[PDB]
RNA sequence: UCGAUGUCGGCUCGUCGCAUCCUGGGGCUGAAGAAGGUCCCAAGGGUUGGGCUGUUCGCCCAUUAAAGCGGCACGCGAGCU
RNA sequence: CGAAUGCCGGCAUGAGUAACGAUAAAGAGGGUGAGAAUCCCUCUCGCCGUAAGCCCAAGGGUUCCUACGCAAUGGUCGUCAGCGUAGGGUUAGGCGGGACCUAAGGUGAAGCCGAAAGGCGUAGCCGAAGGGCAGCCGGUUAAUAUUCCGGCCCUUCCCGCAGGUGCGAUGGGGGGACGCUCUAGGCUAGGGGGACCGGAGCCAUGGACGAGCCCGGCCAGAAGCGCAGGGUGGGAGGUAGGCAAAUCCGCCUCCCAACAAGCUCUGCGUGGUGGGGAAGCCCGUACGGGUGACAACCCCCCGAAGCCAGGGAGCCAAGAAAAGCCUCUAAGCACAACCUGCGGGAACCCGUACCGCAAACCGACACAGGUGGGCGGGUGCAAGAGCACUCAGGCGCGCGGGAGAACCCUCGCCAAGGAACUCUGCAAGUUGGCCCCGUAACUUCGGGAGAAGGGGUGCUCCCUGGGGUGAUGAGCCCCGGGGAGCCGCAGUGAACAGGCUCUGGCGACUGUUUACCAAAAACACAGCUCUCUGCGAACUCGUAAGAGGAGGUAUAGGGAGCGACGCUUGCCCGGUGCCGGAAGGUCAAGGGGAGGGGUGCAAGCCCCGAACCGAAGCCCCGGUGAACGGCGGCCGUAACUAUAACGGUCCUAAGGUAGCGAAAUUCCUUGUCGGGUAAGUUCCGACCUGCACGAAAAGCGUAACGACCGGAGCGCUGUCUCGGCGAGGGACCCGGUGAAAUUGAACUGGCCGUGAAGAUGCGGCCUACCCGUGGCAGGACGAAAAGACCCCGUGGAGCUUUACUGCAGC
RNA sequence: CGAGCUAGCCCUGGCCAGGGUGAAGCUGGGGUGAGACCCAGUGGAGGCCCGAACCGGUGGGGGAUGCAAACCCCUCGGAUG
RNA sequence: GUGGUUCGUGGAGCCAUGGGGGAAUCUGGGCGGACCACCGCCUAAGGCUAAGUACUCCGGGUGACCGAUAGCGCACCAGUA
RNA sequence: CGCGGGGUGGAGCAGCCUGGUAGCUCGUCGGGCUCAUAACCCGAAGGUCGUCGGUUCAAAUCCGGCCCCCGCAACCA
RNA sequence: CCGAGGGUAGGGCCCGUGACUGGGGCGAAGUCGUAACAAGGUAGCUGUACCGGAAGGUGCGGCUGGA
RNA sequence: GUGGGAGAGGGUGGUGGAAUUCCCGGAGUAGCGGUGAAAUGCGCAGAUACCGGGAGGAACGCCGAUGGCGAAGGCAGCCACCUGGUCCACCCGUGACGCUGAGGCGCGAAAGCGUGGGGAGCAAACCGGAUUAGAUACCCGGGUAGUCCACGCCCUAAACG
């Protein structure tokens, strides 16, 4: 049947994206670790135009 | 009125509509004067407050005035008599001379072509609104303000009225469609007559659906929910409460009173 | 046997015991004959179809030479229901 | 290190075993090649065709096209590929999105709130398949084209000229601007027919040179015309309203219109011109090209759900906003500006390949699953997007070849009987569309109804009645009627298409639900009743601000129960609750200080501390059951017995009314009668000794409704007696690829014993040459899950309350 | 950190072939003092009916190291709310 | 009414404080564990102030530290696949 | 089988737990009123306390065993 | 073609019968009470309504066949 | 026809006063209610009785009659509107147009029913207190439907002269 996974680019920036995490405390400290940790990708990598 | 259905289909048969002859040959509401974009919505900031509402029929919004001592004097001539969806009474649309539309909540009696106004000067008739002062002792009246210029409040609901019951200081005793005796300001406005649509207290919505149109989802009953979000709930074959009858949160609700002790609005209040 | 021995009944499949229901042999009979009663020998084969109940079991209906009692993890769910 | 169902890794066993992913289906000839069932080509066959064909959107992200390649990927093969290497390929003022607008919702200056973090928040801003907005038809590439090219037609800006007018805003007004159902008129898309027109060709096999077969008879298109249709009154006075001002809008009052007459505005025809243009045949493809061709390009008919569109009518549940646009004026400015025509110039950013019901998206897979929008031909079947076949187009589902066992799956048929099957007619059958006859109890007059039960259905000829389009006609297309007659077992001859009835239980009904074992009698539901709430409402969320309630106001809003409708819902307020009681009793901080104490030489300083004054709550006095609840026992009595209308007595707060009753309640119980049956623990009707019904956790009924549950009968049948044969997909054999859970090791027999009590492994005896293949499941206390029952642990959680102790809240 | 699955609500769009049944209301006639009302014809209502799409998921069978960690076949509920 | 200190209401001071009341300027005020007397010690309601102390992203040194299942998760283009 | 409640004049009930004293209502019997019956009025009688044991100075009463009576329980499998 | 009849399906009326149930009539000397006729010891009767073992009571309006 | 008369004849709207019950203020105490007698009941939480004020419902004293009006059921404070019946005088008009009346149709007390409203007094049922052998009755203290209004039903009667 139907699956859990219904990708959709403006949900996903809109929900994961960069301004989405600066814009709350919680947020900006899931960017510190990654960021302290090394991660290559920041945040999940939406894209097209 | 209100019309009455054959049964061929049941529940359009039990299902009772209004009567909108007294509707003045209009429907199309009026722009400018109302409506205004309604937001429809059963919850407030994020959560749902008030449970089983959503859903029901699109609409649009009728701004009425509902405090008159905006036009002292100026009389205007009742133009029409419309639907309003956000409420039980009939509302009619009137022309001032001054050339101001405006509508009005529409009393019982009050017929198109009539002419009406409102301020201490204005006839004791139906649709005229006054100061509650200068209206006689004894007169039904309905669209009462509670406090001079903060608008109308009470007897507004279909086919509702107050009547005067006396004079006391700067006060008038009054006794709303509840049965409170209440005194009121003097110069509180309050338009003569009775709300009319008083027909409106006899429709049978009919099926399950009609419930629905007027935005109101199904009600679920404590009794059949189970303990864990609600008192009356569990365990066997239904169950007889078993315990004093209580509301979703908890508290009494076979007779436990509620209006807040000491409140300052006590003093102005005298019966039920 | 609880780091699992699936549990009632039914179905299918059998097989075994004899403390034998039938058929075979026999003694006594309050056995004239016919039909029984009762005990002894005997398990080779046989031991019906239906109504009701999940039923085992029963109680019926219609028959039969008879419509036997038990065991096999209340035989049989890596065979079925 | 030998064990931890240990951790990582490696390699075994099952095993050449199961499988190889829809039963839509393949056969051949010729290519290429080291190597072809699998790649290319041609012929034949088959499958899809409201798709398994096209066109968008999302998602994906080079998969596109081409050349060279097969190690791996491909469930086999592979010369092939969506795979490897390389190169190429995506072109816009008019398509979509942005230098436009607003929706929910975000964000948010002002402001409000919060220990911090932050939370709110009218303006504004952001926010879209919604509003607005200027491109149609062809042609070209191996791959892009509404983008390039051709033809034809538009839009904005900026600068000029030419002419008009008081021009002029984020401000005023108008408009934009709106539901559902049903619809008329005229068009178009699309489709059918043609004795007419245009075309290579073709007369086969007995006949046909014929108004024969076969193929095709269009596309776009400015202005102007025409045909439909949408919008809209025109004056003049007066004005105090549209938060300043308006000449605008609104409201009065007089005129002329009421008509679309007129203005505009779309749609459809026609249009200068521009393009396309079959079969067949010839070719070389991996495909397209050429000819047919000076191609013809005409006449009828059906016709939308699309267009005119803001069309119309009806109904209640009463149906976005903002901009563009029009108009109005304000500051300012009127040598500005704006409007109209005409030129010239300027016109940016991002997307554009390909897949897209799927091998490229979501499912670890080239996965029988899931995925929104538009087009979706013809014929027949009453209709249709149904069904059968078939255009265009696309496929034969990436292992094959044989065989013709058991068994399985899916399918087909059957003598006689037919429910004897079985928990159950589970399953399967019977029935089936349309037309016409004809239909009961009951009933809320609608219904029950497709009740039931019947007859008709093909083809041919004759006569004949209505329309529709054309003129009042031919044709073409729809509906009908009457009469003769033909052929088969059979005419909705194939496909799609209720078995029916009787009677109970529950629930009124349509709905809803345990996504992934329960679809129900459960939830919901209209409706009934109780209770709270006067509005800064009650209630809910929130520390607050705040919001919801509600831009509501007692005919309203919250909470509780009951649950259409009919007839009704008795008695108990003693206990619990809630409601009402300016009296009393108790009662905390606080007030009050009689009196006492500690230190001081003392003025003092510091402590206790009785009266008495002290809330709510509790106590106490009352009320209240559609509030939590409750609604008896033992004896005796009638002139046959029997039973008890009658009585006595004990105790309750009162001692279950009506109605119903062996029940979805009945233990004893298959109660006892009666009905159905040859036979009935079920079923139906009764009786009442109701273990343990009973009146809004409603009581007793109730037409209609039901994938609910029980009982019966008719019809029909492989359910059964009681099996049999047949079909295909597996199973089996051959070639190719090749798993798995499991596994202490094994050289792994029966019996009677024995052993921790159920032995291949111990004893005794019996049997037994070594190794496989298809089969059956009795066993290995067989595999699978550290038993989901039970107990245990001073293990854990969810839940309850007059358990304890707190907290919110009041 | 999650409502890209699922649940509800808010905003904005879209979809529902073709058949039946025939409510009100109209119009005509009948009726009356006026009515009620009764006949036709018209009309096109409805959590109405048959039935695709679509949304489901009743019974049975298959599947059960599956095509699939919910599938397939026949059958079946709703389908203008 | 609470927090701090060893101090859990204790005979409970001291130091901080939300609430109520509410002074004085050297003959003024606080403290020495309830309180009072005496004897003493300090001078609240403003602020700043090196050093000695902590840490190891980074550089260097040394190891009765490891030696590719060890040692950092990574000796290898790893916070990668 | 288990649990706990009950047997008292003719009938229904008290009386015990803090042992010594059996009470109420009805009925029964005698008398009265009435023409008579009942009602009513006046007087009277009536209990081995279910039984076998002992506990005490003394048992309806307290403690054991049977005898019937009533009410409850019988779950998880 | 019609057609006696036979078959099948569904209705209409009537008769018979049935566990059990409802009230009725009748039947010398069973039970309970006293409703009515005297002012019947609550004047009676009445339509209706609720209640009670029973006669019956009570509400509402009515009647003289009572005062 | 003309011109007059009486009337609680009917429907609608409005209005007045007496009394009851409740609430508020006052003042005031030890009992009030009730009956054959009582008790239940109410009252120091301040009753009864008395004064003041307010709310609400229903019925209209005197006039009133043995009277009037209507077809009956039935109809009563007062005012207005709409409206029916009817008697007299005058003998002007029509000119036999008449009587009854199966059926039909309308109306029809009280109680009862539906929907909504209202509810002071009263009051089935019901609860108490007495009475009695018992009382599911009479008597007493409470008390709900109903009694009242609107609309729609029901169609009965000692609807009796
Ligand atoms: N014929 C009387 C009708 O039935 C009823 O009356 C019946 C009963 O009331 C009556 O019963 C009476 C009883 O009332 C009276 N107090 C005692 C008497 N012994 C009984 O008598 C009855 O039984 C006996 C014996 O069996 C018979 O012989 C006698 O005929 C019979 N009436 O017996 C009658 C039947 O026979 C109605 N009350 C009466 O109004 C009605 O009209
Ligand atoms: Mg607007
Ligand atoms: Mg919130
Ligand atoms: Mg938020
Ligand atoms: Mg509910
Ligand atoms: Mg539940
Ligand atoms: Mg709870
Ligand atoms: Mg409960
Ligand atoms: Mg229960
Ligand atoms: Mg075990
Ligand atoms: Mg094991
Ligand atoms: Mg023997
Ligand atoms: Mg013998
Ligand atoms: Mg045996
Ligand atoms: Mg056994
Ligand atoms: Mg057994
Ligand atoms: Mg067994
Ligand atoms: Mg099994
Ligand atoms: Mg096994
Ligand atoms: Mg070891
Ligand atoms: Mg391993
Ligand atoms: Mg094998
Ligand atoms: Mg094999
Ligand atoms: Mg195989
Ligand atoms: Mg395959
Ligand atoms: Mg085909
Ligand atoms: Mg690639
Ligand atoms: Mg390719
Ligand atoms: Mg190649
Ligand atoms: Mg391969
Ligand atoms: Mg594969
Ligand atoms: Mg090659
Ligand atoms: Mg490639
Ligand atoms: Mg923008
Ligand atoms: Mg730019
Ligand atoms: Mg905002
Ligand atoms: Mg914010
Ligand atoms: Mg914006
Ligand atoms: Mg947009
Ligand atoms: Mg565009
Ligand atoms: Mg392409
Ligand atoms: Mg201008
Ligand atoms: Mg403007
Ligand atoms: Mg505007
Ligand atoms: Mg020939
Ligand atoms: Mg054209
Ligand atoms: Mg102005
Ligand atoms: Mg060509
Ligand atoms: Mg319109
Ligand atoms: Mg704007
Ligand atoms: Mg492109
Ligand atoms: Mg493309
Ligand atoms: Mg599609
Ligand atoms: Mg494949
Ligand atoms: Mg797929
Ligand atoms: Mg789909
Ligand atoms: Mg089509
Ligand atoms: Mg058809
Ligand atoms: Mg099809
Ligand atoms: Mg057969
Ligand atoms: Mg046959
Ligand atoms: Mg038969
Ligand atoms: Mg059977
Ligand atoms: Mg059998
Ligand atoms: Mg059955
Ligand atoms: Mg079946
Ligand atoms: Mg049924
Ligand atoms: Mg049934
Ligand atoms: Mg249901
Ligand atoms: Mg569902
Ligand atoms: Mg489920
Ligand atoms: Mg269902
Ligand atoms: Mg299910
Ligand atoms: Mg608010
Ligand atoms: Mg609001
Ligand atoms: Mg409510
Ligand atoms: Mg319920
Ligand atoms: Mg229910
Ligand atoms: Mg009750
Ligand atoms: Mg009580
Ligand atoms: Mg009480
Ligand atoms: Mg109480
Ligand atoms: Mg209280
Ligand atoms: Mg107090
Ligand atoms: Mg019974
Ligand atoms: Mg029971
Ligand atoms: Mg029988
Ligand atoms: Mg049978
Ligand atoms: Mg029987
Ligand atoms: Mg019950
Ligand atoms: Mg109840
Ligand atoms: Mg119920
Ligand atoms: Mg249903
Ligand atoms: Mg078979
Ligand atoms: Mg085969
Ligand atoms: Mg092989
Ligand atoms: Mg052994
Ligand atoms: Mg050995
Ligand atoms: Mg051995
Ligand atoms: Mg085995
Ligand atoms: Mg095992
Ligand atoms: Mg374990
Ligand atoms: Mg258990
Ligand atoms: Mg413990
Ligand atoms: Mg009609
Ligand atoms: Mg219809
Ligand atoms: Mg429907
Ligand atoms: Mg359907
Ligand atoms: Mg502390
Ligand atoms: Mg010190
Ligand atoms: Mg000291
Ligand atoms: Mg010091
Ligand atoms: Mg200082
Ligand atoms: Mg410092
Ligand atoms: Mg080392
Ligand atoms: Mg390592
Ligand atoms: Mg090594
Ligand atoms: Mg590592
Ligand atoms: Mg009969
Ligand atoms: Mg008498
Ligand atoms: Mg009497
Ligand atoms: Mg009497
Ligand atoms: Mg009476
Ligand atoms: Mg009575
Ligand atoms: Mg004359
Ligand atoms: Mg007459
Ligand atoms: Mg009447
Ligand atoms: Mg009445
Ligand atoms: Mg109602
Ligand atoms: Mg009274
Ligand atoms: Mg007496
Ligand atoms: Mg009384
Ligand atoms: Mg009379």
């Amino acid at each position: 049947m139907k699956r859990t996974w219904q990708p959709n680019r403006r949900k996903r920036a809109k929900t994961h994206g960069f301004r989405a995490r600066m814009r709350t405390p919680g947020g900006r400290k899931v960017l510190k670790r990654r960021r302290q940790k090394g991660r290559w990708r920041l945040t999940p990598a939406v894209r097209k135009r | 009125a209100v019309k009455k259905f054959k049964p061929y289909t049941p529940s359009r048969r039990f299902m009772t509509v209004a009567d909108f002859s007294e509707i003045t040959k209009t429907e199309p509401e009026k722009s400018l004067v109302k409506p205004l974009k309604k937001t429809g919505g059963r919850n407030n900031q994020g959560r749902i407050t008030v449970r089983f509402r959503g859903g029901g029929h699109k609409r649009l919004y009728r701004i009425i005035d509902f405090k008159r001592w905006d036009k002292v004097g100026i009389p205007a001539k009742v133009a029409a008599i419309e639907y309003d969806p956000n409420r039980s009474a009939r509302i009619a649309l009137l022309h001032y001379v001054d050339g101001e539309k405006r509508y009005i909540i529409a009393p019982d009696g009050l017929q198109v072509g009539q002419q009406v106004v409102a301020g201490p000067d204005a006839p004791i008739q139906v649709g005229n609104a006054l100061p509650l002062r200068f209206i006689p002792v004894g007169t039904v009246v309905h669209a009462v303000e509670l406090e001079p210029k903060k608008g109308a409040k009470l007897a507004r609901a279909a086919g509702t009225s107050a009547q005067i019951q006396g004079r006391e200081g700067d006060y008038v005793i009054l006794r709303l469609p509840s049965g409170e005796l209440r005194k009121v300001h003097g110069e509180c406005y309050a338009t003569v007559g009775a709300v009319g649509n008083a027909d409106h207290k006899n429709i049978v919505l009919g099926k399950a659906g009609r419930s629905r149109w007027l935005g109101r989802r199904p009600h679920v009953r404590g009794a059949a929910m189970n303990p864990v979000d609600h008192p009356h709930g569990g365990g066997e074959g239904r169950a007889p409460r078993g315990r004093p009858p209580a509301s979703p949160w908890g508290w009494q609700t076979k007779g436990l009173k509620t209006r807040k002790r000491r409140k300052p609005s006590s003093r102005f209040i005298i019966a039920r």
